[PDB]
């Protein structure tokens, strides 16, 4: 039949493309990384450069010092054995202290300390990154939108780990470090707090969550519907509308009634996504310091 | 009413049925041989459904739930009341969506456009036909299929995963979950790098796609590109759904124990399987 | 109850950015006008939003919208009923006119320019150091109309050099004369190139560009709506 524009028929590589410099310190950014072919069928085939300023240098040692702690903890708990490691790696766990230590740090390191220390890591390692992506764009003279959707994840993130956990009053109420186990304590949440089901702010998380599926099915279908147009062109397409927006336009509003713009549909993106963990945080952070009892709250309200 | 550059695509032609017969549009709506079968087959399910809400006695929306056929019924035909309104709404939305569907070609046969959007809602469609058509025939009954109410077919879903343990096990359903939390990343970060390009600090020029390529190479050493982004997306989300209705039609049918369990065959692996220390030993 | 303020909060807070969502949604062919071009009367619900300026790369200036909307071409098509909501029948040749899904909007007519300042497409021939790195490279083959005759051959293909891909290629025609068709609407195969789109005695009519070396945002949308036009208006040779 016809190209669907899933996969490019043809690839053509050109220089190295080092970017644009603005009020970059190009002193920080490294040189091109190699050509990924594979990619190429799909997006970019270039890799890099990257920029690893000083900030970069510490979020990247944070965060891997975070894996490491947990990683040696669960070489620890294969008793050092390669075999039992692999087999074994969805079950191991490095668990917060029990409750009985309240906020404080006296817990030993293999009963709550590793997993505070582990913790501290994650924390620097986040919001340096956080700091990270204000920051390039700053230097490209971009607007901040990235940091600011960025802040939206960091927030359910925050409030599962530190802010709830804080106002609960134990690092017990947080989440451990395993597959598995992560995974118990989301089901055990829920049950502890009378399903939250009932939670209208988890109700609304799933209706983004569901919501940036449906939104990025028909932004991302629209897009390659009218890339024989340039229609992936949005920026251009934002500065001087061409056919392309118009039919993209005129699809929806034939089939729904209504229609966005190629700049307006970013800014309908951004926020079904964003929503998704801004709703989602204060659904979880509520839950225990306000509501005990969901389907309970649900009956009164 | 018509966008001001609207009428130079309102031609006719594009239909796959009638002709020109049903070639026209209702204010913003394009309607066609399907939109007629979309009114057609929503209007009926809708009745339907306010029905089945007069037989169960209430009007409130939160309340009005309208069951599939016990089990008992197996894969065949029930008293209105007791399933057959289920049945029969069902044919609607099924006859509803796909009419949606086609109607989306039509559409995008007039426009001149690719048919990826209709493509795309297609996956949907199979979701839902997973849910009340093909896992609820190949268990052998419509009972299996999930209600139409807003609550209730939340309990459908919390019932439903409760019978196999901690739902969280499914392997399918691990997988489909990292499509729609990765698809909700790669969607907040695409909206906020067009605009942020396009909404630059007060006072200065729009940034271009070079601005874009650079911003992400800086911050993770890759960009994907336009037309790479919109690809991305599109093939995030439907496989956060292909690997959602694959996870259901196992469920039930090729497994039916509790999922936590089926992750035993890899530490059952003889090579490691009796080695003391760990967790399991 | 903290819960129900903060809920009730929300969807306080919901309404009023979907009222802002559709609004800043309205920047571009509002307000909506009746079939023959005037205001209509039903504007919606929503206000238009206040105007914002965009700053223009490389001193290209300024577009402020919403903003004074005009089709700024003839559109050469006719009413084919006595009220509202029925198609509009072109008065010509619909590819040559440039309606319907042969449509194509009055764009700037000059190149769009990457961050550096250079056109953005070009030809691989005068793009420094690029070459086809993967896949059958299609210049040098023939190029198939579905009427299943040989229309041209490639001679080259257009890059895209900020995004490192192929966006046209450039097929000459019998006459000598090239003509650019959009990536998206060729199929590249090991023997040639095939455009279901296009029969091959509707090649002569893609519009040309008035410089062989550049391609401004107005030709690249009278080229693509052009060729996307063939599927429904090429059909009969199809
Ligand atoms: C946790 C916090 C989560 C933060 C989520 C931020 C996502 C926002 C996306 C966004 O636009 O970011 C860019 C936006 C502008 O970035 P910029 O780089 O400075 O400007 C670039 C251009 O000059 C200007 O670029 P621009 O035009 O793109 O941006 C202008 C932007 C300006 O953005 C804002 O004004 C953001 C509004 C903050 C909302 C915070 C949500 C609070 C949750 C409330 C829920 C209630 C629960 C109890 O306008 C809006 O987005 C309008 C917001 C609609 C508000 C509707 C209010 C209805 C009230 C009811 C009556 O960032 C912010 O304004 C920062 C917000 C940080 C707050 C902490
Ligand atoms: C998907 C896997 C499960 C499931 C699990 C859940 C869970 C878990 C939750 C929901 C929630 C919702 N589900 Mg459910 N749900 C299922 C199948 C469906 C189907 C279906 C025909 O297949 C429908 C129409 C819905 C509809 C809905 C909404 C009532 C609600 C918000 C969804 C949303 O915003 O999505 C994204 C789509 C958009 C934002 C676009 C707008 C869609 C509108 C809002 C849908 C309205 C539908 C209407 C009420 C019903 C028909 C109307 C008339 C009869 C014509 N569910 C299957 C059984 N669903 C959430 C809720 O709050 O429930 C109370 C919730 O927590
Ligand atoms: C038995 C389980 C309970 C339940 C318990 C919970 C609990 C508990 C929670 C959710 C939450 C959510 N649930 Mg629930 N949930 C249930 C049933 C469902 C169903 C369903 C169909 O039945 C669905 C669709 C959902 C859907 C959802 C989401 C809307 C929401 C998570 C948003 C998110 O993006 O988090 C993923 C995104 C994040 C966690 C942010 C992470 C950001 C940080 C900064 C990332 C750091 C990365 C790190 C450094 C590692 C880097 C590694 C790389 C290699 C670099 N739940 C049942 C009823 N659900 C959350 C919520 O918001 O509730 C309101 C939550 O806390
Ligand atoms: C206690 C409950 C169990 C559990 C039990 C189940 C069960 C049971 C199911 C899921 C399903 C899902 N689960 Mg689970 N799940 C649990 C916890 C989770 C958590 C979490 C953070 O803990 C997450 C993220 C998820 C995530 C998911 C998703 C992968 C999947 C739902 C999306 C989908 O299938 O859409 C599919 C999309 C659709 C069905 C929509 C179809 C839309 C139709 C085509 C159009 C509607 C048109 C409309 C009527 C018109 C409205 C009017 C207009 C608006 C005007 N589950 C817990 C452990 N989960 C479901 C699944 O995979 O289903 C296939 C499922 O059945
Ligand atoms: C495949 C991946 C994702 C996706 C994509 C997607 N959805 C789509 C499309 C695409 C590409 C469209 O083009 C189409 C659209 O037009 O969007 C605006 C659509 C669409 N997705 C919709 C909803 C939707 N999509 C969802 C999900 C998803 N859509 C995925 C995440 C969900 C959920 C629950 O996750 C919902 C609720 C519709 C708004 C719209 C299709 C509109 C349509 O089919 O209209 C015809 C029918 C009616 C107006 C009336 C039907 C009335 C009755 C006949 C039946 C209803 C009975 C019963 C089934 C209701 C049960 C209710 C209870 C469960 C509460
Ligand atoms: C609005 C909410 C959604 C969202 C948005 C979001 N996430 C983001 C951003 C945004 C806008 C970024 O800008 C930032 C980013 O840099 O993306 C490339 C990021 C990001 N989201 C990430 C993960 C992530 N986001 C998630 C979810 C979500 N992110 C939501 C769906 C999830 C889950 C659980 O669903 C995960 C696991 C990181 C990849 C990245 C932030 C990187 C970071 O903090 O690094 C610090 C630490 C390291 C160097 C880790 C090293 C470990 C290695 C040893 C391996
Ligand atoms: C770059 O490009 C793009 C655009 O343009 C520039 C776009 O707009 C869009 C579209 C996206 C938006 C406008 C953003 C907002 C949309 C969502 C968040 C998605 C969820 C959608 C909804 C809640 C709307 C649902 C509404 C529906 C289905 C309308 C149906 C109802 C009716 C009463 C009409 C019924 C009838 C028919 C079939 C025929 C007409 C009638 C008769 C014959 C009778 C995208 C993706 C895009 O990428
Ligand atoms: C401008 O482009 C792009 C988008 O658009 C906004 C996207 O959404 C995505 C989609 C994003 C994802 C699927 C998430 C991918 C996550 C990562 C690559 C990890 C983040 C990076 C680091 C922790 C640093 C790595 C540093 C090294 C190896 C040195 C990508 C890739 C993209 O490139
Ligand atoms: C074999 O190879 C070697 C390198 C050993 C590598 C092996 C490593 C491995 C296998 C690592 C595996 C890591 C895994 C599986 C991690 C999994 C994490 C999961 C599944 C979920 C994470 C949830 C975590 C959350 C919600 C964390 C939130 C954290 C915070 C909000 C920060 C809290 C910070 C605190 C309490 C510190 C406060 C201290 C001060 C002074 C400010
Ligand atoms: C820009 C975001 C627009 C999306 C609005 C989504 C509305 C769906 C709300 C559904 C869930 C409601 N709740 C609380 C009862 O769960
Ligand atoms: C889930 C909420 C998303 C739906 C937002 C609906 C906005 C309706 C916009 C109607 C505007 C109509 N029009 C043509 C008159 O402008
Ligand atoms: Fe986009």
């Amino acid at each position: 039949a016809e190209y669907q524009n899933i996969f490019s028929q043809v690839q053509v590589r050109g220089p190295a493309d080092l970017g644009m410099t603005e009020d970059v310190n190009l002193a920080n950014r490294s040189g091109v990384g190699p050509f990924s072919t594979l990619l190429g069928w799909f997006g970019n085939a270039q890799l890099g450069p990257i920029y690893l300023g000083s900030l970069g240098v510490l979020s990247l040692f944070s965060g891997l010092m975070w894996f490491f702690t947990i990683g040696i903890w669960f070489w620890y708990q294969a008793g050092w054995n390669p075999a039992v490691f692999l087999r074994d790696l969805f079950f191991f766990s490095l668990e917060p202290p029990a409750p009985e230590y309240g906020l404080s740090f006296a817990a030993p390191l293999k009963e709550g300390g590793l997993w505070l220390i582990a913790s501290f890591f994650m924390f620097v390692a986040v919001w340096s990154w956080w700091g990270r992506t204000y920051l390039r764009a700053q230097a490209l003279g971009m607007g901040k939108h990235t940091a600011w959707a960025f802040l939206s994840a960091i927030w359910l993130w925050m409030v599962l780990g530190f802010i709830r956990p804080i106002l609960m009053g134990s690092w017990s109420e947080a989440v451990p470090y395993g597959i598995f186990s992560h995974l118990d304590w989301t089901n055990n949440f829920s049950l502890v707090h009378g399903n939250l089901f009932y939670n209208p702010f988890h109700g609304l998380s799933i209706a983004f969550l569901y919501g940036s599926a449906l939104l990025f099915a028909m932004h991302g279908a629209t897009i390659l519907a009218v890339s024989r147009f340039g229609g992936e062109c949005e920026l251009e397409q934002i500065a001087d509308r061409g056919t392309a927006a118009e039919r993209a336009a005129l699809f929806w509003r034939w089939t729904m009634g209504f229609n966005a713009t190629m700049e307006g549909i970013h800014r309908w993106a951004i926020w079904m996504a964003v929503l998704v963990t801004l709703t989602g945080g204060i659904g979880i952070l509520l839950s225990g310091t306000v509501v005990d009892n969901w389907y309970v709250w649900g009956q009164n309200h | 009413a018509l966008l001001s550059f609207e009428r130079k695509y309102r031609v006719p032609g594009g239909t796959l049925v009638g002709g020109n017969l049903f070639d026209f549009w209702v204010g913003p709506f394009y309607v066609g041989f399907f939109g007629v079968a979309t009114f057609f087959f929503a209007a009926l399910g809708i009745i339907l459904i306010a029905w089945s809400a007069v037989l169960q006695g209430t009007w409130n929306p939160q309340l009005i739930s309208v069951y599939p056929p016990a089990l008992e019924y197996g894969l065949g035909g029930a008293p209105l009341a007791k399933g057959g309104l289920w049945q029969i709404i069902t044919i609607c939305a099924t006859g509803a969506f796909v009419s949606w569907a086609l109607r989306e070609v039509e559409i995008c046969r007039k426009l001149g456009i690719g048919y990826h959007i209709p493509f795309a809602f297609a996956f949907a469609i199979l979701a839902y036909l997973t849910l009340v058509l093909f896992r609820p025939v190949m268990m052998g009954a419509w009972g299996y299929a999930f209600p139409y109410g807003i609550w209730t077919h939340l309990d459908w879903v919390s019932n439903t995963g409760y019978t196999y343990g901690n739902f969280h096990y499914n392997p399918a359903h691990m997988i489909a979950i990292s499509f729609f939390f990765t698809n909700a990343l790669a969607l907040a970060l695409h909206g906020a790098l067009v605009l942020s390009a396009a909404n630059p600090e007060k006072g200065k020029e729009m940034r271009t796609p070079d601005h874009e390529n650079t911003f992400f190479r800086d911050l993770v050493g890759y960009s994907i590109g336009t037309l790479g982004i919109h690809r991305l997306g599109l093939l995030l989300s439907l496989s956060a759904v292909f690997f959602s209705a694959l996870c259901m039609i196992i469920t039930g049918t090729i497994w039916f124990d509790q999922w936590v369990d089926w992750w035993q065959w890899w530490v059952k692996l003889p090579w490691w399987a009796n080695i003391p220390g760990g967790i399991n030993g | 109850d903290l819960a129900s303020l903060a809920i009730y909060s929300f969807w306080i807070f919901l309404a009023g950015l979907i009222y802002y969502l559709q609004t800043e949604n309205m920047r571009e062919g509002y307000p909506l006008e009746n079939e023959d071009g005037t205001p209509a009367a039903n504007q919606g619900p929503f206000p238009l939003p206040k105007p914002k300026t965009f700053i223009l790369p490389h001193g290209r200036g300024t577009l402020t919208v919403p903003g004074p909307e005009s089709e700024d071409r003839p559109i050469a098509l006719a009413r084919t009923a006595v009220s509202e909501g029925f198609p509009h029948a072109p008065t010509g040749d619909p590819m040559k006119d440039g309606v319907g899904p042969a449509s194509w909007v009055a764009r700037r007519d000059l190149p769009e320019l990457d961050g550096h300042g250079h056109n953005k497409i070009k030809p691989m021939k005068a793009a420094a150091g690029f070459h086809v790195s993967a896949g059958k490279n299609p210049i040098g083959l023939p190029v198939r109309g579905c009427d299943l005759e040989i229309a041209g051959k490639v001679v080259d293909i257009w890059v895209d050099i900020p995004e490192q891909m192929a966006r046209f290629l450039e097929v000459e025609l019998k006459d000598g004369s090239t003509r650019l068709l959009p990536m998206q609407m060729v199929k590249v195969q090991s023997n040639r190139v095939h455009v279901n789109a296009l029969s091959s005695d509707l090649f002569a009519g893609i519009p040309t560009i008035k410089s062989p070396t550049e391609v401004t945002l107005l030709e690249e949308d009278k080229i693509c709506g052009y060729v996307a036009g063939g599927l429904m208006y090429a059909a009969p040779k199809r």
